[PDB]
């Protein structure tokens, strides 16, 4: 349902979201200014962080792969099966389904039963409004701030030169007067200990934005506009679209990169109800920030499932041992 | 502070008057983590002094001035102890780029 | 008064000001964006009668609400503790609502993400009802995003503190009026949310030429005969 | 089908993949940071690799040779006979058959019906935008982190120089004023154990990206444009790549060097559908890790079939005692 | 301790000029000591040259050379005795190794 991960992860040797480099031929990978102590000093550091939009399209990758082996997977838009997701715009009041079916945008109750990429990233119709935020939300990949404050000098960032020959048809070739293509470019390679942190209110999907419940019986039932057999197959794909995110399948240059990837640790917090995100991942002391902020939660009645990767987090919260995130996702795909 | 007599050496192992282009060594230099790797590349750049004094000695200009033994002893009493790495790098990157200046040698 | 004070730790947070391509990140979160952030909570916690058909209309009527229960319009503010910067990226901010495009229009967009360890936000509360004091507690926690959706915070404390009538510089913001009456900073933050309320605001954070960014700093204004206290270390706030 | 490898190789005296070009002097090899641990926090050191782009090329020549035996060669991109990777540069509209015959690039569907390099291996467009993401990738080839922790660095690096003999026709070994070439140039040869890891997505092959699907009969029935004996030969073409991949086949300067390679140990997964990312071996932890990973996605409702080369895994779960890289891509090829 | 300078300026006279015994193979093997017995061995190869660099510094007009006394000798048994460590032993070594090439004035 509701769930918060927070971790760091080793990932080294990738070029995943660089300033593209359409108009020259150097290809700069991101950067980010970042703040930290020096022992009484706030000095200021350069150093790469992959955004979160890339995080958001990959999950929307991995979620529109695994809902198409499902039964239920026909809802879906035709933008979904080639990983697009622009969702609509000004000029366009009309959704195309996977079959071609055609959907009106009149309501968001109709928009989510036809389609699944609409109900869990959201949407926006600027014809009638009907606008429905991403229920799966994602911070910025940083390296800890404890890696920043260990390293201080070293670049950790490799410029890496690459060529594209060209043979001609006999066995000549050229620079830039032959017409061919021969070129030299170059490409920004970093490493170092990254941090991560995604927000998952799955407990939403399904039910309409402007109806959260319908109380029509003097109960608050939840306003389900869909079967709950492919609600709890939405929960599935999402939740296992995880999986192919802590691997290495996030970012750029994949065919030549696929960066050399290891989850190093990780904390999860799942829930039926209405929960806070724990800290981020990018602060030396968010293990402490966890247990507090959970012990805290749980003082004011509220029913918490921990799991932990490679971090004590106390011995008095029962948290639950975590071989790898795969055995995450199974003991959340539990409910 | 026994930095240019031995960088300007170490020079002499890239300056292009001086055709052998001995480029890997001043790499090790530049890229050591700890004691025993920095002298072992110390002791490859001095050990190539016979080649240097007869390649300049063939050509006509002034011969190299080899590190004298005073300040030899210098580099093991300070360097016994760097512990640890990060004080170590501030010298093995500044030998590194003494070795690069230009160190007009051969007029 | 039982005033709220809450400490949100965030990597970034990208709410700007209103200009085309360019969205400038706010220096400071305007009030618009904290009030609404826990009228979140209001709708999300007790749906009993602060949802209603429209999300609009529910968000409209919890706005309304979380106002009549302030001091004034121009209340809530944030305390910058930990130094500010301002990054720029270069996303694929696909623009397809202005006339023309259609839907297969991308194009390069640039957008401003502050970066700040943490920050201290005073929500001020008046004669609140302990029964709704009780959720409002709880609502003073699960702030999760501020503006943008990619700018997760993360609420690591909040309580109830009385000021009990301390005498301290100013850190928390505080709208350019009683700063006049008493390394200049002045603002415009909508005070309250547009839905289908201009005001003037002072800003807490100088220049330091420290390094080659320039980053920003305390400024701490002349005494305020109210204050609030944190961890034994008090600052300035202001109240009409 | 969808395949993944994983695994270490042993390797010295390879200059593959340097930085320096034949004519200027003093060839350098590339070189890459990576972060360790040293019984302490973290550190970066910089040590000889492989660029996946080296990796990939290699792949795409192996497939090249394996798939012109196939009697569907001739549906093959001229330049790929020539083992030219540049698919369809900037500022071209159309492209040449291997048998002279022209193919306009304004559908994805004929250019991956008629061209099989541009189908497995992806192709850009600029001139009419035409996309196809590669169905390989591959990573670099980075010295295992135990390794580097175990050698304190000695930096694994030889500069050895060496000459012609260009001498002009009387015998006399002239100078630059008489147009010999007798010089010297250094190239740096590396060794040490290193790590690799290869994906394979030869599920998709011969279907385009932009219409994966039809559904003729309201089912997601697959869009092969092409005829199914194709595509199949296509995937044991990619598969057969590896023989010359894991065999010395994947590095620069062959003919002087041809790298001495061993493949230390290594582990296979493929479940014909989709399987999570193997850890890359330049860790020291990766066959755990790789373990626990098998172990949770065949609980969860994974197919995975795994096949291991000197690594006991977990002696409990159905692993394949492979015995080479050549019997495991007969095995992979027999669940085709 | 004393006694490394001392053995260096003997392991100078293998490869300075003015002494005809240019002696690198000896000097090498001493710098790439992997274990204690080849440093030993290396050591003793190049002590065994101490009659004829000592005749023929006397034999070109220069100062009899400063062969090590018992007491060096004395020390690096001990030293190579207590250090079972590769890690020490190659630094060791090398500090021995480094002080054959410098600018000595051998002969004034």
């Amino acid at each position: 349902m509701y769930v918060r991960i927070s971790g760091r992860i080793r990932l080294n040797a990738h070029s995943l979201n660089a300033q593209g480099g359409g108009g020259t031929n150097y290809i700069e990978i991101t950067k980010t200014k970042v703040t930290v102590r020096t022992e009484n000093g706030w000095t200021v550091v350069e150093v790469p962080a992959i955004t979160g939009n890339m995080l958001k399209h990959w999950h929307f990758v991995g979620f529109v792969d695994y809902f198409k082996t499902t039964p239920y997977g026909v809802n879906l838009t035709e933008r979904a099966l080639r990983y697009n997701g622009t969702r609509f715009g000004q000029g366009e009041t009309t959704a195309t389904k996977a079959n071609g079916a055609t959907v009106q945008l009149n309501d968001e109750a109709t928009i989510i039963k036809e389609l699944a990429d609409a109900d869990v990233h959201g949407f926006l119709a600027p014809k009638t409004g009907r606008r429905r935020v991403s229920l799966v939300k994602a911070s910025f990949i940083l390296p800890t701030e404890d890696f920043i404050k260990e390293v201080e000098g070293e670049r950790l960032i490799t410029a890496i030169k690459h060529n594209r020959v060209d043979v001609d048809e006999k066995g000549a070739i050229g620079s830039s007067k032959e017409g061919t293509a021969q070129m030299l470019f170059s490409r920004e390679y970093a490493t170092g200990l990254y941090g991560f942190s995604i927000v998952l209110d799955l407990g939403l999907v399904g039910i309409p934005q402007g109806l959260p419940v319908k109380f029509e019986e003097n109960q608050p039932r939840p306003n389900i506009v869909i079967d709950p057999n492919e609600r709890k197959a939405r929960i599935e794909s999402a939740l296992k679209a995880l999986i192919p995110m802590l691997s290495g399948y996030i970012g750029a240059n994949l065919a030549r990169s696929f960066p050399v990837f290891k989850v190093e640790e990780l904390v999860a917090i799942a829930s039926e109800g209405p929960i806070p995100a724990l800290v981020h991942g990018f602060y030396e002391d968010y293990i402490e920030a966890n247990r507090s902020i959970i012990k805290n939660a749980r003082a004011l009645g509220f029913n918490i499932e921990v799991f932990t990767y490679n971090v004590d987090l106390g011995e008095d919260i029962e948290a639950t041992k975590v071989s790898s995130v795969e055995e995450l996702v199974a003991n959340l795909v539990k409910m | 502070g026994w930095i240019r007599n031995i960088g300007r050496y170490l020079s002499y192992l890239v300056d292009d008057t001086f055709e052998e282009y001995a480029y890997d060594v001043v790499d090790g230099i530049a890229k050591a983590r700890t004691q025993e790797e920095l002298l072992e590349g110390v002791y490859k750049a001095l050990r190539l002094a016979p080649k240097l004094k007869k390649k300049a000695e063939s050509k006509g200009c002034p011969p190299p001035r080899i590190p004298s033994p005073e300040d030899i002893e210098a580099l093991e009493e300070k360097v016994e102890q760097l512990s640890n790495p990060k004080d170590l790098r501030k010298l093995a990157v500044s030998l590194a780029l003494w070795a690069f200046a230009s160190w007009n040698n051969c007029p | 008064m039982d005033i709220l004070l809450v400490c949100l730790r965030f990597p970034f947070f990208s709410v700007a000001k209103r200009s085309y391509q360019v969205r400038t990140s706010f220096l400071l979160p305007p009030p618009s964006a904290l009030k609404g952030a826990l009228a979140k909570g209001l709708i999300l916690l007790k749906p009993e009668k602060y949802a209603s058909s429209s999300l609009d209309e529910a968000a409209l009527k919890a706005i309304k609400e979380i106002e009549s229960k302030l001091v004034d319009i121009k209340a809530v503010s944030v305390a910058p503790l930990s130094p500010l910067i301002r990054n720029a990226f270069l996303l694929k901010r696909l623009r397809n609502l202005e006339s023309g495009s259609n839907a297969e229009k991308s194009d390069a967009m640039r957008r401003e993400y502050t970066f700040t360890r943490e920050l201290l936000v005073a929500y001020i509360f008046k004669n609140l009802t302990q029964e709704e004091k009780n959720l409002y507690l709880k609502a003073a926690m699960l702030i999760d995003v501020i503006g943008d959706t990619e700018s997760l915070a993360t609420p690591v404390w909040a309580s109830f503190v009385k000021p009990e009538d301390k005498k301290a510089p100013l850190a928390f913001s505080a709208p350019y009026t009683e700063i006049y009456s008493l390394r200049m900073y002045i603002e415009k933050m909508r005070v309250s949310p547009e839905y289908s309320q201009e005001e003037i605001f002072y800003l807490p954070i100088e220049e330091r030429r420290y390094k080659r960014i320039v980053y920003y700093a305390r400024i701490y204004p002349p005494e305020v005969e109210k204050a609030l206290t944190v961890d034994g270390e008090v600052l300035g706030i202001w109240i009409p």
